């Protein structure tokens, strides 16, 4: 029973606005062709489910900074989705666009609750692959952060990485030039991006040439300690970038507020 | 410009 459980409402982005009919919970209801579906995976029951319901699944466990996988359906043609739906939302990118270059307080909040979503997805064996502000969701009544959109994801793992298919300009130069990256690294690299984009009001890079020319230019007023932490996201050696640990030990990462002092102060 | 990218 998929039309009766849910009340589908207006598109979002193959995203629908809906309201669980058993208790009128908002949620967003994805649609995906079986037809365009990549990389397919198997749950336990032995189902053949495309790769982002199995990573999904795998971060649905409790509370997180992720979105969580309610429900799914199969269907003919496609698979559907029921995914919490936040409100009221804004994704990080039209916030980008309207507020201009983010207040740093503001940039160490949303980035700190973005490190320990990706953290939360690593934890659960889970590399997401597509992180930038698009797929960044903001309550903006709680001022938390949730992560959406696994369908470039892969299961975590330490060798190689030679697919790919999340947002060039948040690729790191290594599969520019090479077509090949380790996981954590790669996810590094896509971080520093996002922090350049919050507190610059958009991506450093948007050519190969710039990303794998290692050169930063800063076109906001940014802090040295800030600029120090971009830069050493975007190491053009992967192994000299941080790891999870140091970046959030890092000198500009401390006194971070707290979601709800980050809704009322910034958000209400 | 600032623009969105898709995957
Ligand atoms: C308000 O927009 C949304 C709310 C909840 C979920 C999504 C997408 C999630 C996904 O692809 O995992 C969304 O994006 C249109």
């Amino acid at each position: 029973p998929l039309e009766s459980q849910y009340q589908v409402g207006p598109l979002l982005g193959s995203v629908y606005s809906g309201i669980r009919v058993s208790d009128n919970l908002p949620v967003a209801i994805k649609h995906v062709e079986k037809d365009r579906i990549s990389d397919w995976g198997e749950l336990p029951n032995g189902t053949r489910v495309p790769m982002e319901v199995v990573l999904l699944k795998k971060v649905s466990s409790g509370f997180s900074g992720v979105i969580r996988l309610l429900d799914w359906f199969e269907r003919p043609d496609s698979f559907v989705l029921i995914l919490e739906r936040p409100e009221p939302v804004q994704d990080l990118f039209d916030f980008i666009t309207e507020r201009g270059a983010l207040q740093e307080e503001l940039a160490r909040s949303f980035f700190w609750q973005v490190l320990e979503a990706v953290r939360h997805c690593h934890n659960c064996g889970v590399l997401h692959r597509d992180i930038k502000d698009e797929n960044i969701l903001i309550d903006l009544n709680r001022g938390e952060l949730k992560l959406i959109d696994f369908g470039s994801g892969a299961l975590l793992k330490d060798t190689v990485y030679t697919d790919f298919d999340g947002t060039r300009v948040y690729s790191p130069p290594e599969w520019i030039r090479y077509h090949r990256y380790h996981g954590r690294s790669a996810a590094v690299w896509s971080l520093g991006i996002l922090l350049y984009d919050m507190v610059c009001g958009d991506i450093p890079f948007e050519h190969d040439e710039e990303i794998i020319g290692g050169q930063v230019f800063f076109r906001q007023r940014v802090s040295s300690e800030c600029q120090h932490l971009i830069r050493w996201c975007l190491a053009l050696r992967p192994s000299d970038r941080p790891t999870f640990e140091e970046i959030q030990n890092h000198p500009w990462m401390q006194d971070v507020l707290l979601p709800q002092e980050t809704a009322e102060i910034h958000l209400h | 410009k600032r623009r969105r990218h898709p995957s």
